[PDB]
DNA sequence: TCATGAATGACTATGCACGT
DNA sequence: TCATGAATGACTATGCACGT
């Protein structure tokens, strides 16, 4: 199976890859024009394509279907993925066997992720069931050692760990420049994105798994649905214990 | 590649968004009535010195200073928040003094960042009063380079005064603005009757706060909705504009609208009436003309037909237009990091609690600094009594460390105090200058005693809130705008 | 209502615009090679402390500071100017150190102000070196609130180094960038041969400045255009990219373009070749593939048909694409408020003249301050020699003025010196500190002697330019990028 | 009498008066200035047409391209008259056309671009004295106790300051004299009391004396011939200060 | 279906001179 | 016709909850 990539009927903002093999191809769905721009530069153009999303995605759980299909950002995703939606879905027409969602580490990136996962689960569920959907974990810190190569950290803990280890090893950091803190993908350049989220030999990806379909169906409808009361009581009930989900 | 279940991801991710929005974006803190963007803009302008005792700074500088130190978001939306705080039709008591084109109550958008200048208003200066005296908790900013305030001193009840509206997740707030003088009376009562229970307090505060006071004036019809909002935290308050019937030389009648209810777009209002005649559901109207100007204010002239009754057409406008519209009150605010729907007595009480906290903390800060200052002065006085020796002692010392170490031993003094003796100028060795040091010690010891007396007497603490707030209201308090009538 | 003739209005209005654009917008000052917006951005960042010894500040803060104090224009276009100065493919020696997405040589636009941070580069620090020592004239800003520099010290020949392109009215400039090390040699010669006439100087400078050195590397073909530009002020310099023919195991040969001439958009270049094939104007080409990446740089692979000669296809690319394109040199710059087309010897000479002025002015400032510091120290030494007395007099004084007036009588002292004695701390009455005051006087009188020697000898002055510039080149100078070949 | 919109440009803020003889069109530089002007105007007789960006040079650009320009179409449509041979003074919807631009050089430039459009496409508007130029203020003197004064030149500023101080009035050295760098920096009230209030506004009526002499000057300054323009500036820029001496 | 307001920027058109 | 580079910002779409 092989499909043609655009080179001078696909979304205008899509920076397609060169490889015509979906099994080896990857679509990075990126939050923001800035981050998408740097991703387009730092990527491996052979296997990696970039689809920058602009603004918060439409909630397909709340909005009527006709309005969802009128949304330009949804059309871009559906067109780029090549598969249909709902009953007309066909995995054989999938243009990328890896769909990486890359959003800011901040709170709005988390929101956009739920909006995208809602789109995928409702319109193109088999992509999730067959492990084609991934989540890129962006860095939070860049430790700029004076003489050594810079290190990236993906959590406050790792930052503290790499700092102590380096100092214990005799390395040194400026207390001015020091540890750069990333507040979003848009703040990174092309090189930084490659060496943290796009280089397949270093990137930290999470594969979205779907266990209980019925339980997921209910969670999606509570959180993303039109019923506010149901959503309000769920948050006040479970927000108190978000920290302890993995303990 | 690590595996993650979609249910775990969706739940963790959406709750993190919901909670941060609730606590950290859309809803006001009960103590100062500010959302994070408001608090960060105002403090940025404050720290930058963009104050009413200096010319308006370019508003771009305020946005950029906010962006670079406190609010890790976009210049565009931050400017929008700043602009709102400068519009007299949005805030009952504007916190930003805008210079230039900041838009209109209609569809005329504000000028771009580059065209406008801005500074804090005198009342906003009361929001930040003595913020530098440890009156509020400070936390590191978004990258730990600098500190930002968790809440402002807020020396006037800003939440109730300017109100607040915000859409969060799972909930939303909609608090109307109020008249400062009425709120002050409520606060004055709460301070006097500090032991009164919630039942008595609510009765007293409701008697003094007659209802919301909108910047756009207009009318409030009925008393039930207001009462509901103060007793429940939710109520539907009926608003109305002002209509004055005019007669013509021919003998034609026309309706003149000079006021509209809160948050009604002037242009959308005129367009709605125009479209409702087109189809024709507002018969009796002959002509619609906007005779508004910067000099006469709002003036929408509605000429009616000869076979039309003025009140009939007015009643139709009340029904089919926002000439009469209701304010859906929902008294939701963040209390100690938790969203809570509050009664009016709770809103006042929580604010009073904040003012008492502020003044105790200020008194503590001033008391600590006074003791440090007195401590050093005591050391100087010891040096003056043995001045003949102290000078000789320093001179015969090969270094300043040898001189310092000696001063501790010679006068039985701390190292901090001894450092101050070294730091002393030859100026203060003059006769009158030696005397100033003596008197200054006596001056402070009187201040320390006073400050200690304040901390020991809850009565004085409450008295300071009252007296200081009274000054603010006498200076910045204004007349009621929204007229309250019955059914 | 006053009447005005259309010819009077048109002439006055258009000339005022033309002149301001010519002198005050589009064209570079010959001394520092900067347009007003550049100079104002850089000074704004400098004054704000956005220097290499501190972290990158949010670029919004730089724009706002420029906008609010120096450059009365829009945030959008000012940001565009700041961004350009940070791109290594635009400026041969970047003046802004950008952090984040500042675009690419192709059609990838820079990130918005929001996402990027910026500070001055070490070389930009040389542009502003000792600007606070009255090395350049300052004038009031656009509203007389603050002062701004008319020109920067520019301690390296920035106009020739980074070049300049600008469209004005009735004229335009287009100066290419040059290799700093080569420019320094030219300057070193001009300083040594300061009496040489234009005939000799032009010959010497042209021998040392071998030609333009573009940040995008590439090739320069021929020598006529370069020579014309330096002797006439106008010339057409032929540029070329770099092409490497590779052979595969299949027998297919392909052309690999790894460099392009100055100011050629990578994406427009690929599109041009692709569209020329579609219609069919570059036969012999089989396939176009962009194998470029952040790690290998530019790499455009052009596979050609087997019945095609590589050299034929390359010549076809030279003719019908910007793989070969000419740089239209027009050495136009503002000299003393007047636009002038300059020979290469005039450009160097004018820069050298500026450097000599800077150092004479710096020396004058340092001499004045040295005399002031020495003047006060002389008073201090007098106090130390009669220290026992100095204390007694101050003690008996009712005021400090009584103490001051006496110090004048006792030691025969100015009012400034006596005041300095008064402001003296007991810190400095220690042994080593008293000795420090003595030695410090001796140090300045040695510095004053040195400084006076500089002003009296033009030889040393030229020596300072040479030696200081030499340090700059050794630290920040780099290899040539553009290779110069013959026909 | 002609109908006012309540088939014309969307950005046109038309007046209420249906009489062109009584009507005025303020052609304003920038959305900001146009926005505040729309508020400070007298909606009865004054209409506002905000222009966005540099106007296209009709002297350089071909005719068809000019007619595609949205900013030109707005002007032609709003004025009601035709253009060139199809021009008709009878359809003029405003007998007063006030060009209001910033006091800066780009405002001066936009004026020359507008005057070029008018002179080439709708010349009779100039010949019959329907084209005016509003002179914006440059300074606002903010007295501590007295009403604020506006100045239209550096000289007037110095004069009003001197008179006021001599009369015993006082100003802050912080707030002090606000300096306008463009119409966009002004609010509705300030624009009314300086450029739109008919009892205080400073208008200049554009007159056309020698049509032939004007025709060549327009072609030199605005035409495609750079050399002719370059030499004209270097020849006459030396003496612009002395045009009215 | 529209308003609220604090969050997630690219695109659009001209002046100006010069060379393709 | 297009690129250059400083000059002169409005419009476009979603989330979120609630009331007409
Ligand atoms: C998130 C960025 C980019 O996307 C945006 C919009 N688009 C959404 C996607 N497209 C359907 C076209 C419209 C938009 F209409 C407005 C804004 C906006 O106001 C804005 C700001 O900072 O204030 C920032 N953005 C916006
Ligand atoms: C003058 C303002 C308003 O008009 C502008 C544009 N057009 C908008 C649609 N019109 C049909 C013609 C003009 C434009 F394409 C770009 C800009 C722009 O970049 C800008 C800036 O400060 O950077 C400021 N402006 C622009
Ligand atoms: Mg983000
Ligand atoms: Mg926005
Ligand atoms: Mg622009
Ligand atoms: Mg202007």
């Amino acid at each position: 199976n092989a499909l043609v990539r655009r080179k001078s009927g696909l979304p205008g903002k899509l920076a397609d890859c060169r490889s015509t093999d979906p099994r080896k191809s990857e679509l990075y769905v990126v939050e923001g024009d800035s981050a998408g721009g740097s991703a387009k530069s730092g990527r491996d153009s052979m296997f990696q394509a970039i689809l920058p999303l602009r603004g918060k995605i439409i909630n397909v759980e709340k909005a009527r279907i006709d309005r969802v299909l009128k949304n330009t950002e949804v059309q871009a995703i559906i067109t780029a993925l090549g598969t249909g939606i709902h009953d007309e879905f066909d995995i054989g027409k999938l243009r990328y066997h890896k769909i990486v969602l890359m959003a800011d580490a901040d709170v709005d990136g988390q929101h956009i992720s739920t909006l995208l996962l809602t789109l995928l689960f409702r319109f193109m569920r088999p992509l999730i069931e067959n492990g084609h959907v991934f989540l890129a974990q962006p860095p939070l810190y860049k430790l700029k050692w004076q003489r050594s190569d810079p290190e990236f950290a993906y959590s406050d803990r790792e930052r503290d760990g790499l700092l102590e280890a380096g100092l214990k090893a005799g390395k040194k950091i400026n207390k001015e420049d020091g540890i750069q803190r990333y507040k979003g993908l848009g703040e990174m350049d092309a090189k930084e994105l490659w060496e943290t989220t796009m280089d397949p030999s270093v990137r930290v990806l999470r594969q979205v798994t779907l266990d209980d379909a019925a339980a997921a169906d209910e969670l999606f409808s509570i959180l993303m649905g039109e019923d506010v009361d149901a959503r309000r009581s769920f948050i006040t009930r479970n927000a108190k214990d978000v920290r302890f989900l993995d303990v | 590649i690590e595996p993650v279940d979609i249910e775990q991801e969706m739940q963790r991710s959406y709750i993190d968004y919901a909670m941060s929005v609730i606590v950290g974006r859309a809803l006001p803190e009960v103590r100062d009535g500010l959302k994070p963007v408001h608090r960060r803009v105002l403090y940025a302008m404050f720290d930058s010195g963009f104050r009413p005792d200096r010319s308006h700074a370019k508003s771009a500088r305020s946005v950029a200073e906010t962006m670079g130190n406190y609010h890790p978001h976009g210049d565009s939306s931050i400017y929008d928040s700043l602009v709102r705080m400068a519009q007299p039709w949005s805030l009952r008591y504007p916190l930003v003094d805008g210079q230039g084109n900041f838009g209109s109550p209609g569809n005329d958008p504000p000028a771009a960042m580059r065209y406008t200048e801005a500074r804090l208003t005198p009342l906003a200066m009361e929001m930040l009063r003595e913020i530098d005296e440890e009156t509020v908790d400070f936390i590191p900013n978004y990258d730990g380079r600098v500190q930002e305030p968790t809440v402002l001193p807020s020396r006037f009840p800003n939440l109730l005064a300017n109100g607040s509206g915000g859409i969060a997740v799972g909930m939303a707030t909609n608090i109307p603005p109020h008249n400062l003088r009425e709120l002050a009376d409520a606060v004055f009562w709460a301070l006097e009757n500090h032991d009164a229970d919630e039942e008595e307090t609510l009765a007293a505060v409701m008697g003094r706060v007659k209802g919301p006071d909108f910047p756009t004036a207009g009318l409030i019809v009925g008393s039930q909705g207001t009462a509901d909002a103060y007793k429940t935290g939710r109520g539907s308050i009926r608003m109305r504009g002002v209509v004055e019937v005019e007669e013509d030389s021919r003998g034609r009648t026309s309706l003149v609208i000079t006021e509209l209810p809160y948050q009604v777009n002037h242009d959308n209002f005129i367009t709605s009436i125009a479209e409702q005649v087109r189809d024709g559901k507002l018969a009796g109207i002959s002509n619609i003309e906007d005779q508004s100007s910067d000099r006469v204010g709002l003036r929408i002239v509605i000429e009616i037909k000869r076979d039309a009754v003025a009140k009939v057409v007015i009643n139709n406008l009340y029904k089919h237009t926002q000439l009469q519209t209701s304010f859906g009150a929902n008294m939701l605010a963040i209390v100690d990091g938790v969203p809570r729907t509050l009664r009016l007595d709770q809103l006042i009480r929580y604010y009073v609690d904040h003012q008492l906290d502020v003044i105790v903390r200020r008194t503590t800060y001033r008391l600590r600094k006074a003791n440090e200052r007195a401590h050093i002065l005591r050391g100087l006085v010891k040096a003056l009594d043995a001045l003949d020796e102290v000078i000789a002692l320093i001179r015969a010392s090969e270094t300043v460390d040898i001189a310092r170490a000696g001063l501790i031993e010679l006068l039985d003094i701390d190292e901090i105090q001894a450092q101050a003796i070294l730091d002393m100028q030859l100026r203060r060795l003059a006769a009158l200058e030696r005397q100033r040091i003596i008197d200054d010690l006596a001056k402070i010891e009187a201040e320390i005693a006073d400050l200690e007396d304040i901390l020991a007497k809850p009565e004085r603490q409450r008295g300071i809130v009252r007296d200081e707030l009274a000054e603010i209201v006498d200076r910045h308090g204004d007349d009621r705008r929204t007229r309250i009538i019955a059914i």
